[PDB]
């Protein structure tokens, strides 16, 4: 059940060699020499990295490296490519017969400066207001890599709940953007002074405070 | 009775394919040397010697043969019942070529050979030597059913270049054991004459005891069927003391089954070397047989 | 090129059944195994059910196992999966993948099953095209749309942000047009998250000079075709 | 006309090496029905003869 553990998100820079490790059992590691790691990008089908570790696979070039060591695997990467971005996936041989793959891996290139996200946040339109629902839409943009933490909080108070998260999207520069939305009520939207939408990019951090506007 | 897998190859080099096929215990031996089975056997004739075909289309049963003679040389056949394998005779015909003969492969007895008619008659080349064969000549014959009832199945698969290897197949149904079956009262008559007849020196002293273990060659009675080395079992006379009186002996009629065992692989004529295979024979196997002769040895561990 | 296809994937109901089939070109399907495998939004791979070639064994994943039978046809040479119990978990894009060849490499020799068997426990050489797979209980709905006011996206500049919200619809796409896509640039939909109540809900968002509110006119057209709805939403200042 | 490579054996029994010639069409025959991309091909006295 355990899948070969490996960290979500990793980056480099182009040309920089890496090394991307991932985890596994007695079952399956342990167990069988086939450990195997795949890769899939976003809008691309899945492809094979590695088979039979220490011997590469079909037309792949000649600096992925792969090795293993008790119940982890391992595979070692010079001449880091651009194209070669997107999620990698380990996988192993349970004892049973049955296949187990990875959490995922992933790869972004660095080089790219992380802007800072451009949050900004649409309170609920005159043409909701009236029709007793609130809707608070933080939208977030121009924000690279596609990881984001999005929180939303009252005027003083952490609001968690309503709380909708829609995942980031390649921009049209290369960098992300996205929008979660809070629902809420005319009543609790109008009685809170304020609100905010809190998020949390790379390391850097950005959040965006609406308040209940009364114009004409 | 095991079904078994090997690799083979194809007309290519690094061509291989897995392929199983049906074997006997008598082809292969256990790997005793590691731990334990396993699964791991090995075929004797391999470890030992080389390996090849019999050209399956070539079926080893016998024809009628006859020896013929050269120019200025002539063949001479007494035509004497009684007469023993030496000594002088006087009934003599002359002859070019020799009558028709069954030169059939068997141990320890005679298979659809010429008949001894009038007396029963035992020789041996020095029979106050014990070590010598006892050859025996019948008076008559017995139908001897010696049988598999199951049918035998073909795989003719291609290896080599036109070199195609005939394995014994799946059977279907309910796959039994070979036996073989043979009358009782004939057979015991011919055995009150045979006793009748052994009396060299003596007035009542025989028994019969089976052999004491060796090669599967001598220690049973084998031939040829349809290709396949028969080895049906001698058993069922050892246990006869016709010693005191004949008659009391003549009484025990009783339908002789025994279990007739087979084989695939031969070194004819004790020449160990290059031993060959045998191909089926699809369809159930069939073994008629006369008889006509027998052959023992003399007990000299005894008083 | 071993070219596979998928069939039978799509929006789909809880409860029922489900015939996910996988076809295939440019070689032999009579000896050939295959794998099915998912993945959801969001969410890495998750081995789903494997099938040999000549109906001898297949694995199931204990998860899966027993909900799900898998089956092949040779003469057609297709794949087959039957569902049973249909379920939202089962929402998913789902690859049809092939085995590592057929034989095995010793001393640059290559041997092979019996009946010249092609044969592995190793990676896919290939991968289908995918499909994707929406098992949802809701019932097709129509979207409630309303404007997004100038949220102005910096104090000083005078750049502001205008939206189209799309809540309260259900299954996905849905298309947001702004004056029936006349307004083409700075528009970027979201993809739609699926709220509690099983619907789904979006904000069609672009970012422009704060001082094209009121002087260019904007008349967002939203429209949902699995609900067949097409409705109109202008975006300005709010009055609270 | 085409012209093909394929292994050879070399006078050491543990090395072979690939060596390549020309061929026609009339002695050998397409395989492994992938029908079109550059399919290999075998001999046709090779699978009945030697
Ligand atoms: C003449 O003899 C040679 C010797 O065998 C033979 O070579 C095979 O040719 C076939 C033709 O297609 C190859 O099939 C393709 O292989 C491509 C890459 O193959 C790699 O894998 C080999 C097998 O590895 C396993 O076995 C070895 C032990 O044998 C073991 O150590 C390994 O760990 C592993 O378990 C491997 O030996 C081979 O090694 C060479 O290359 C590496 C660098 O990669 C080098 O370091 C070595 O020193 C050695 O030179 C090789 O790495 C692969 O790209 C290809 O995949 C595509 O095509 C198929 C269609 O066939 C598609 O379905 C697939 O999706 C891909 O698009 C395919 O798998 C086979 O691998 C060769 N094997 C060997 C050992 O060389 C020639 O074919 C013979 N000549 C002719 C005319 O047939
Ligand atoms: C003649 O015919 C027989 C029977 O048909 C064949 O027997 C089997 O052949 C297969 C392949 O030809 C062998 O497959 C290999 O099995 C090995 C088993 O050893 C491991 O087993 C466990 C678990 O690991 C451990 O206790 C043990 O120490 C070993 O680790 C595997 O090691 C092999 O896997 C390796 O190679 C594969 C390539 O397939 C790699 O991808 C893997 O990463 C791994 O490194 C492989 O699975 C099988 O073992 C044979 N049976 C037996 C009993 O050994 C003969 O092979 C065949 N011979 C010829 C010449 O054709
Ligand atoms: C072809 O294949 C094998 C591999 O070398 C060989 O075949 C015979 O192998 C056996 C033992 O491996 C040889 O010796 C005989 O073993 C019989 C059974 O094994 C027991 O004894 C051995 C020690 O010899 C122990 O290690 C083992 O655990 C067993 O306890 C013995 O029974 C034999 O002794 C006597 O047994 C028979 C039956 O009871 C008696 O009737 C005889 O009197 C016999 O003396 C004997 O020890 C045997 O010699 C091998 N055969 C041949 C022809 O050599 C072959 O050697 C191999 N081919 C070639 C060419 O090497
Ligand atoms: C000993 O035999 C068993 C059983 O095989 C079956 O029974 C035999 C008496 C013969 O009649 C065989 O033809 C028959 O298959 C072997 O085990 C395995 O048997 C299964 C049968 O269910 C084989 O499956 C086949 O698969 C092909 C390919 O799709 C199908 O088209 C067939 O209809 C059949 O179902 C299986 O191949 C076989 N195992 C292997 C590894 O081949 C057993 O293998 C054999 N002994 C040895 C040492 O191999
Ligand atoms: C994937 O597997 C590797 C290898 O096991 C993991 O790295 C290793 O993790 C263990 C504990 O999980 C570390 O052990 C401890 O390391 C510290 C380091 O200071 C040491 O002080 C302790 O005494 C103890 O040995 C081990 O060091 C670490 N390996 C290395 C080279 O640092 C890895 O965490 C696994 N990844 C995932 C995502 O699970
Ligand atoms: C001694 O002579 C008898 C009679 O001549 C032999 O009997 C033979 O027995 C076998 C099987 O019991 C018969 O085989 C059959 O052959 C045909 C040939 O087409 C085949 O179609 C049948 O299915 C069956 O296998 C054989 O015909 C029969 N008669 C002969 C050979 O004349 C007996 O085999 C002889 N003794 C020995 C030791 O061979
Ligand atoms: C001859 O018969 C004897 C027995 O009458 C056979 O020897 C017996 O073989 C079994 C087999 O396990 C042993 O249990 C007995 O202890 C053996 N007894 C004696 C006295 O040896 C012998 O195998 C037979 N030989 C032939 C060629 O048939
Ligand atoms: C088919 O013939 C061509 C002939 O050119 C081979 O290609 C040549 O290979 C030699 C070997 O080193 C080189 O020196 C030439 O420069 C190559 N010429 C070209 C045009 O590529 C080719 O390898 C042959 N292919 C097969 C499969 O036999
Ligand atoms: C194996 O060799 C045989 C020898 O005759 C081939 O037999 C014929 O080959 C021609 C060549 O195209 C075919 O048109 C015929 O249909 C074959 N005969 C039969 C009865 O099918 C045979 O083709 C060879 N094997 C293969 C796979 O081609
Ligand atoms: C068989 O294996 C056991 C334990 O693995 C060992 O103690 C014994 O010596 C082995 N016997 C052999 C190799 O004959
Ligand atoms: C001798 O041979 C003749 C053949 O002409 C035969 O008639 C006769 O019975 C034979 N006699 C003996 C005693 O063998
Ligand atoms: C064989 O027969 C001859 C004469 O027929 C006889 O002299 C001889 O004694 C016989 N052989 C034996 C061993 O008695
Ligand atoms: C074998 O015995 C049978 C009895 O049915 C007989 O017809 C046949 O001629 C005998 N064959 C010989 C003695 O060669
Ligand atoms: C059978 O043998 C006895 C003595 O061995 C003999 O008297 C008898 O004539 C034989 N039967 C025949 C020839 O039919
Ligand atoms: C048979 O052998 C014995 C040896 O024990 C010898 O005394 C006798 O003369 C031999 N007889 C013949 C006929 O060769
Ligand atoms: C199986 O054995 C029977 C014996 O009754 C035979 O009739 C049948 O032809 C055999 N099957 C074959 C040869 O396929
Ligand atoms: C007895 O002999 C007959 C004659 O062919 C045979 O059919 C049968 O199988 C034998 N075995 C018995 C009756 O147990
Ligand atoms: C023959 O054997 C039986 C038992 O096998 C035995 O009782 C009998 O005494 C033996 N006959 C002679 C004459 O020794
Ligand atoms: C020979 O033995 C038989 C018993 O088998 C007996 O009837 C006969 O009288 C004996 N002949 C002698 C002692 O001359
Ligand atoms: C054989 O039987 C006869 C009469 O039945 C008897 O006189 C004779 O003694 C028996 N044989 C022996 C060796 O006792
Ligand atoms: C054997 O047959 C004879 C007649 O041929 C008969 O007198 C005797 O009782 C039979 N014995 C048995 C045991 O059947
Ligand atoms: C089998 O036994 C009887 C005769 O004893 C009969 O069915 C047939 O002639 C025999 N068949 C043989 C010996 O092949
Ligand atoms: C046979 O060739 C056609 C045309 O290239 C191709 O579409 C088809 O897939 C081929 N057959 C197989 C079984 O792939």
């Amino acid at each position: 059940q355990s899948a070969l553990t490996q960290p979500a998100s990793v980056s480099g820079s182009p040309g920089q060699t890496i090394t991307i490790s991932c985890n596994g059992t007695s079952s399956d590691v342990g167990g069988f020499d086939s450990v195997s790691w795949y890769q899939q990008s976003p809008g691309k089908a899945p492809k094979v990295m590695v088979f039979d570790v220490s011997h590469r696979p079909s037309g792949i070039s000649n600096r992925f490296s792969g090795s293993k060591s008790g119940n982890t695997a391992s595979l070692t990467i010079s001449g880091l490519h651009i194209e070669d971005e997107g999620d990698y996936f380990c996988s192993s041989l349970t004892d049973r017969s049955h296949r187990i793959f990875g959490g995922g891996t992933k790869v972004t290139v660095l080089g790219q400066p992380k802007a800072a996200p451009s949050v900004t946040l649409f309170p609920p339109s005159s043409e909701e207001l009236q029709a007793n629902k609130a809707t608070l839409v933080c939208l977030i943009s121009d924000f690279y890599p596609g990881a984001v933490t999005v929180a939303w909080k009252a005027d003083s108070s952490p609001v968690k709940a309503g709380v909708e998260t829609t995942t980031p999207s390649k921009q049209s520069n290369n960098k992300y953007a996205a929008s979660s939305y809070l629902s809420l009520t005319p009543e609790q939207w109008k009685s809170h002074k304020s609100y905010s939408c809190q998020v949390t990019h790379e390391g850097s951090t950005v959040e965006k405070t609406v308040a209940p506007t009364e114009c004409s | 009775i095991k079904n078994c897998s090997f690799n083979m190859t194809t007309e290519l080099r690094d061509k291989n394919r897995k392929v199983y096929s049906l074997f006997y215990k008598l082809d292969v031996v256990q790997i005793n040397n590691g731990n334990n089975s396993s699964n791991l056997y090995r075929l004797i004739n391999c470890n030992t010697s080389a390996l090849t075909q019999a050209c399956p289309k070539v079926t080893f049963e016998p024809i009628p043969i006859r020896y013929c003679a050269p120019a200025g040389y002539a063949i001479l056949k007494c035509n004497d019942k009684e007469f023993n394998g030496t000594g002088l005779c006087k009934n003599v015909s002359t002859v070019q070529c020799t009558h028709g003969i069954r030169p059939v492969v068997s141990t320890q007895l005679l298979l659809n050979g010429s008949l001894a008619e009038g007396k029963v008659m035992i020789r041996s080349e020095n029979i106050t030597n014990n070590v010598k064969n006892i050859i025996v000549q019948l008076n008559e014959t017995v139908t001897i059913n010696c049988t598999r009832p199951n049918n035998n199945t073909r795989k003719s698969v291609r290896i080599g270049p036109g070199q195609t290897f005939y394995a014994t197949g799946d059977i279907i149904g309910d796959i039994r054991q070979a036996h073989c079956n043979v009358s009782g009262s004939q057979w015991n008559r011919a055995l009150h004459q045979v006793v009748g007849q052994l009396r060299e020196y003596w007035n009542t002293t025989i028994i019969f005891k089976n052999s004491s273990g060796g090669d599967l060659e001598i220690t049973t009675h084998s031939f040829n069927c349809g290709g396949e080395f028969f080895y049906c079992n001698t058993s069922g006379l050892f246990n006869s003391n016709w010693t005191h009186n004949d008659t009391a002996s003549m009484k025990p009629n009783d339908t002789i089954t025994l279990p007739c065992r087979i084989k695939q692989i031969i070194n004819m004529w004790q020449r160990v070397g290059q031993a060959i295979y045998a191909p089926p024979i699809q369809g159930v196997i069939r073994c008629e047989s006369n008889i006509t002769g027998l052959i023992l040895t003399r007990d000299g561990g005894g008083n | 090129q071993e070219q596979l296809v998928e069939s039978g994937g799509g929006v789909v109901q809880p409860g029922g059944s489900l015939r996910l089939s996988c076809l295939a070109s440019g070689f032999t399907f009579h000896k050939y195994g295959m794998h099915w495998v998912r993945q959801a939004p969001g969410k890495g791979l998750e081995w789903v059910a494997l099938i040999s070639d000549d109906g001898m064994r297949k694995y199931h994943s204990d998860s899966m196992w027993g909900r799900v039978t898998i089956s092949r046809d040779n003469s057609k040479n297709t794949l087959y999966l039957q569902f049973s119990s249909l379920k939202v978990e089962d929402t998913a894009m789902f690859f049809c993948a092939r085995e590592a060849g057929g034989p095995i490499w010793h001393d640059d020799v290559k041997y092979y099953d019996f009946n010249d068997g092609y044969y592995n426990y190793h990676y896919m050489d290939v991968w289908g095209k995918g499909t994707t797979v929406t098992v949802s209980s809701a019932s097709t709905k129509g979207p409630s749309v309303f404007p997004l006011a100038p949220s102005s996206k910096s104090t000083s500049g005078g750049t502001a942000a205008l939206g189209c919200l799309v809540k309260d619809y259900f299954p996905e796409p849905v298309t947001v047009s702004w004056n029936s896509g006349a307004l083409t640039s700075g528009v970027h939909t979201f993809p739609a998250v699926l709220q509690s109540s099983g619907l789904y809900s979006l904000s069609s968002v672009v970012t422009v000079p704060s001082s094209s509110l009121g002087t260019q006119t904007y008349i967002c057209n939203v429209n949902h075709k699995p609900s067949n709805t097409k409705v109109d939403k202008r975006v300005e200042p709010k009055s609270c």
